[PDB]
RNA sequence: AAUCCUGGAUGGAACGACGAA
RNA sequence: UAAUUGCGAUAACGAACGAGACCUUAACCUACUAAAUAGUGGUGCUAGCAUUUGCUGGUUAUCCACUUCUUAGAGGGACUAUCGGUUUCAAGCCGAUGGAAGUUUGAGGCAAUAACAGGUCUGUGAUGCCCUUAGACGUUCUGGGCCGCACGCGCGCUACACUGACGGAGCCAGCGAGUCUAACCUUGGCCGAGAGGUCUUGGUAAUCUUGUGAAACUCCGUCGUGCUGGGGAUAGAGCAUUGUAAUUAUUGCUCUUCAACGAGGAAUUCCUAGUAAGCGCAAGUCAUCAGCUUGCGUUGAUUACGUCCCUGCCCUUUGUACACACC
């Protein structure tokens, strides 16, 4: 047994779960490494936390994601989640409390949904409309 | 990648079946201008023609034209797999044929005229100016013509 | 600064974009100070972002999009028109397309640049009905900073779209072109000419 | 059967679909001094097709006259090369 | 340090690949090509049209390099789309079937994939090492 | 001997009393086991016009049926298994037990 | 080429029948010391800041 | 809004007429002293009525209060 | 220790309906 | 105050109904219970690349361990908590911090008294009276019709194109349904361009169909401002399926035909955040037929956070020749 957690990372309806252990620092997605995430955009959306506490924090570790559910951008939002709260996680337990407060007070500099899930959630749908709020069409005459 | 400057063999407007084709534009949509061609066939035949299709038709020559109609007017004899054709089983002879320019509104013609001496209810609907393929007539093609 | 390698090999232009400094898809968020105050606190800068999407929830409180980033905003009102609506990741690829073209010409920043073209876009006064009854005109009043902001983007993308359509030049480089002219001041730009005839109608009924 | 509307019409001009020597080395002579170019541009300049921009495009790009910068489908983007 | 499918692009993999397949002028094609639409729901037959089978016949490799095991039904589902019905709204049409049995046939032939158990058809030690190599070449002409 | 009982039922708590009881049986036997596998309850949904005729404004009605669905797998005597089919049964509770 | 900045110190009440018209008292930031009752079209808060194109017009307060 | 209503009210004038010497100003411990001292079948009016008392306490620690 | 102050409005057009109960 | 919600005032006191409370649902729990009908890791066997440790995978009787993800059950959690302002300084309101969550947390279910001479005897073996009751208005068989078209309205679907159409690759959801004395959802194999056909298989269903490999979407390319590869109505010919039977084409497929439409006048509808809008998917009806509805999720904006100007609702005061009540 070597140091290991397992976290997880959410959106609307998209689950990215991520084994985070000790290597060498790979950090693949669902079979393949985080340049092949296919938006092409938001690979740079999800290099972030990487970019922010800098990739010499990635060098002792390697992370193993597999995502389901969703969209291909709620996928990568998941998936981003999960790597900053497993990186968290990892540096809570393994390493010291000061590493890991400093790593996630800059995370939520950033951006705050990097750590906590949005509570945004779809509204049910009701009838007379095709969607929550929306009405069909009114005729008087 | 490269530019071909050109030749003054390019032609504008050319004929064929009957038909002043454009050109200016590429072979198979300039095609699709003829009557009883559409892409699908016009595709097809100028693969089967061995063109190059990223070429426009006004640069081509008279060799590969007439090959080409040649090819529409007798398809099947190139393999043409004889579901292609828009007049199938024809409704004499029973040979598969393929209709062009003139020919197509001519043989709707004597559809309708044989539909009508026959005292068919489509053939009724066509000579009043109706609609015949069942569709509702309360509401739409008020403005028929 | 060190390049460091991975177990995956993470290219050198993302590590320096990752720890020289915070870009934008590939442009600093420095040397974009606001000449024409009135405007901060409500062009959201100095807060970098890596690209303009981000699933960002500023429409609970009322002025909390100013504290959403310009570019996501500018996004945001390039997504409409029907068709268009969603389809965030387009926005994004047109805007930066768009900050390419205005790399190439006119070489300062594109950020500067558009946020010269929000500052020079943004109609002070307006008019609006008024009356306590029957006696209804069009009265002229001040015009707020917030609305200074979404009316300067309202008008550089209609203009954008309006020009895109039915016609060859992509909503890219029409969107360019629109936000230099309106940056410079010229009287050529859809933006600007909606912005003077407003302050004009303004001005004629006060 | 009205409109509501009426319509006008526009110029319906005449942009070329295959080039000449002349065209060309105009191409060749004015695609310098372009600080940007792409489809837009030599369709609102040279008065070229959009395929034989994208192909001319190409082409210059091969050889080496104007730069890119990015290289996305549906927008082409380049610069003059110095 | 070890090479295969998914550390490599997508596009580019199949790109290259089909690239080879096309050069090394083997598989097969059926003889009915140059003709189909290779969906009911497509309106026109493809563009490239020297090719394209090879193409296929990559996405699929990586499909099934990708997957345990799959059939016609599951290729069907997966590159058949949206078929404008004209007026009435678009909707999810399967692809044609012939066309993926026929790849499915021909890289049986070639020794790419094999036939499963629990039916279907999965990759072998073969189109493995061939696929892994490919991708090899794709990523060291980077160099 | 490996059987498994499968209660499918909508009455969440006499569910889990039918539960309880049969899981302490099996504990003061001392019988290894498999514990309360609940499964996702399923909500069959009928939706109506809550009307008979048609006019009003159209108004809707969603009537769902909860169903609750456990089970739980044993390895026990024949013996033990018959008089444990004897016991444990409620009012709207449905049980089966299958072996093998 | 003349425009007035004048800081926001307080929010009135808003007014227009349609509501879309906020009545706001203002402090000159150059020229200090001068306050005036102005209408705005859009949101405000106080501590914004206006760009009067004229500055010597107030708004018929509703009192 | 936030208001509350007159079962609330109620409730929590009692629990202070009668368990003053007890509960302090902190909404937890207040909590978990009136789910055993009263009998309620919900734990959000449990919640509510323990906010109000611990509000009334607070009114109490400076200056008394009517009723 | 300095120190002068206020309360306040109007504002166009808009005809008609069998009786029975 | 969303609220006859409450502070309080007080010829009223004390109560009830309604609202609220409540019930369901969605969001938090690396805290409990567990789970080859859901997963994860490890170890066995094994494929490939690297070989130097490793990386990606496969594996049913290889077992071992765990439950973060997933399921549920029992519980916890938020009560506007804490702080600062403001108010007779009370109910309460604003802001900030924290927090999964601070618009009664979000959406719904139930939802008062009094009424409409609202709708329905075509849902009722619920029904009074009248009519009819054996060449019946009963019942049933055949064939038509309810689709019928000079026109006028309403709910909608397609689009009027480059933020695009098309061809390739990429490739991601959720709510749910399904065979017994039947014949359902169908995987896989083969044939066929296609629709579809055929040989088998799984499933009474967290297990199999189904990761429902959905669509819009992304990346590459073709086209190139042309009523044009936009648009796909209207027609012709043929091939398949449902069903006893499709002829006024049931539908599906193929080819050909290629009309208006160039962003819509007076008018007018819906909508305040994961909402509008786009996007398709399951179910309902169903032998076949979705352009409809009921729900589902994917992508996801702008603009208010206000007013009573229009249309109306509530409360009070006021006036009234109104009482089937300003029609
Ligand atoms: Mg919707
Ligand atoms: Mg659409
Ligand atoms: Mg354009
Ligand atoms: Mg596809
Ligand atoms: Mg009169
Ligand atoms: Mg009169
Ligand atoms: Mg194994
Ligand atoms: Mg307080
Ligand atoms: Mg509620
Ligand atoms: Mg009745
Ligand atoms: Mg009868
Ligand atoms: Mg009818
Ligand atoms: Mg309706
Ligand atoms: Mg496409
Ligand atoms: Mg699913
Ligand atoms: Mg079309
Ligand atoms: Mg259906
Ligand atoms: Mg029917
Ligand atoms: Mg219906
Ligand atoms: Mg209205
Ligand atoms: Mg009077
Ligand atoms: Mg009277
Ligand atoms: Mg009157």
């Amino acid at each position: 047994a070597v140091p290991s957690v397992q976290t997880f990372g959410k959106k609307k309806s998209a689950t990215a779960v991520a084994h985070v252990k000790a290597g060498k620092g790979l950090i693949k997605v669902n079979g393949s490494p985080i340049t092949l995430v296919e938006p092409e955009i938001l690979r740079f959306k999800v290099y972030e936390p990487l970019l922010l506490v800098g990739l010499d924090k990635f060098s002792n570790i390697d992370i193993r994601v597999r995502v389901t559910g969703g969209g291909h951008v709620s996928q990568v939002y998941a998936i981003r989640q999960a790597i900053a709260k497993g990186l968290v996680a990892y540096h809570q337990k393994y390493v010291d409390e000061q590493s890991k407060n400093e790593l996630k007070k800059a995370f939520t500099s950033y951006d705050r949904t990097l750590l906590i899930a949005d509570s945004r959630r779809p509204e049910p749908k009701k009838f007379g409309g095709k969607g929550a709020r929306s009405r069909f069409q009114k005729s008087y005459r | 990648s490269l530019v071909v400057q050109e030749q003054g063999s390019f032609q504008h407007i050319l004929r064929l079946l009957n038909t002043n084709v454009d050109g200016n534009i590429k072979i198979v949509y300039a095609l699709t201008t003829i009557k009883g061609v559409g892409r699908r066939y016009s595709n097809l035949v100028c693969k089967k023609a061995d063109v190059d299709l990223h070429k426009r038709a006004g640069e081509l020559t008279q060799e590969e034209l007439e090959r080409i109609v040649q090819i529409m007017q007798n398809p099947t004899h190139y393999k043409i797999p004889a579901w292609f054709l828009n007049r199938q089983n024809d409704i004499t002879d029973g040979k598969d044929y393929h209709t062009l320019a003139n020919n197509v509104e001519s043989k709707l013609r004597d559809d309708l005229e044989r539909l009508k001496k026959i005292r068919a209810h489509r053939g009724i609907r066509h000579f009043w100016g109706l609609r015949v393929r069942g569709q509702h007539t309360k509401t739409t093609g008020r403005r028929r013509a | 600064f060190t390049p460091v390698v991975l177990a995956t090999p993470i290219p050198e232009e993302v590590q320096q974009a990752q720890t020289e400094i915070k870009l934008f898809n590939k442009w600093s968020f420095e040397e974009v100070e606001v000449k024409d105050a009135s405007l901060v606190d409500y062009v959201q800068v100095r807060q970098p972002i890596f690209v303009a999407h981000t699933a960002g929830r500023y429409a609970n409180k009322r002025f909390r999009k100013a504290q959403c980033p310009i570019i996501e905003r500018l996004t945001n009102s390039l997504m409409m028109n029907g068709r268009n609506n969603g389809k965030k990741l387009k926005a994004v690829r047109i805007i930066k397309h768009t900050l390419d073209i205005i790399n190439v010409l006119t070489d300062q920043n594109p950020i500067q640049v558009v946020v010269d073209a929000i500052t020079n876009t943004g109609p002070r006064e307006d008019t609006t009905r008024v009356g306590g009854g029957g006696a209804a005109r069009r009265q002229a009043v001040d015009v707020s900073p917030l609305r200074r902001v979404n009316q300067a983007i309202a008008l550089l993308t209609i203009g954008a779209r309006e020009a895109a359509f039915r016609n060859i030049k992509t909503i890219a480089e029409t969107l360019a072109e629109e936000l230099i002219n309106a940056a410079k001041g010229s009287s050529t730009s859809y933006a600007i000419k909606k912005k003077d005839e407003l302050e004009r109608v303004a001005k004629s009924n006060r | 059967k009205k409109k509501w509307s009426k319509k006008s019409m526009k110029d319906r001009a005449q942009h070329a679909v295959i080039l000449d020597q002349e065209k060309y080395d105009r191409i060749l002579k004015e695609v310098p001094t372009y600080r940007y170019v792409s489809v837009s541009v030599l369709v609102d300049r040279l008065k070229i097709g959009g395929s034989l921009a994208r192909i001319a495009l190409r082409h210059l790009e091969k050889e080496g006259i104007i730069k890119p910068i990015s290289k996305h489908s549906k927008q082409a983007i380049y610069t003059r090369a110095t | 340090p070890g090479v295969s499918v998914r550390d490599v692009a997508a596009q580019d993999f199949i790109n290259a690949y089909a690239s080879f397949l096309q050069r090394q002028g083997k598989l097969e094609v059926p003889g009915y090509v140059d003709i189909v639409k290779t969906s009911s729901g497509n309106e026109m037959p493809p563009q490239d049209a020297e090719g394209w089978f090879y193409k296929r016949a990559a996405s699929v490799a990586r499909h099934i390099y990708m997957r345990k095991q799959v059939g016609v039904g599951k290729l069907n589902k997966l590159y058949g789309g949206a078929k404008s019905r004209g007026v009435r709204p678009y909707k999810h049409i399967d692809a044609s079937g012939s066309i993926n049995r026929k790849v499915l046939q021909a890289l049986e032939k070639i020794g790419i994939v094999e036939i499963s158990p629990k039916g279907g058809r999965r990759i072998s030690e073969n189109g493995q090492r061939d696929l892994d190599r490919i991708a090899a070449q794709t990523l060291e002409e980077d160099e | 001997i490996k059987i498994r009982i499968t209660l499918t039922s909508t009455k969440v708590k006499q569910l889990e009393n039918v539960s309880s009881n049969i899981v302490k049986n099996a504990e003061q036997h001392n019988l290894v086991k498999k514990g309360p596998v609940r499964l996702p309850t399923k909500v069959l949904k009928i939706s109506t016009r809550k009307t008979p005729n048609g006019e009003g404004s159209k108004t809707w009605e969603t009537y769902e049926m909860r169903i609750h669905k456990r089970y739980i797998d044993l390895e026990a005597p024949v013996q033990i298994v018959k008089r444990i089919t004897q016991i444990t049964i409620e009012p709207g509770v449905d049980v089966e037990v299958v072996v093998a | 080429t003349p425009v007035t900045l004048a800081k926001v110190i307080k929010v009135l009440g808003r007014t227009g029948s349609r509501g879309g018209v906020t009545q706001v008292r203002v402090e000159f930031l150059e020229d200090t010391s001068r306050t005036i009752v102005r209408n705005v079209k859009g949101p405000v808060r106080e501590n914004d800041i206006l760009v009067l194109m004229e500055s010597e017009r107030e708004a018929r307060r509703l009192r | 809004g936030r208001v509350r209503t007159k079962t609330v009210k109620r409730a929590s004038k009692a629990l202070i007429e009668r368990y003053y010497p007890k509960l302090t100003l902190d909404f937890q411990t207040n909590k978990r002293l009136c789910d055993e001292i009263a009998t309620i079948q919900s734990k959000r009016l449990r919640n509510k009525i323990a906010g109000y008392t611990t509000h009334l306490m607070k009114r109490i620690q400076k200056g008394p209060v009517r009723g």
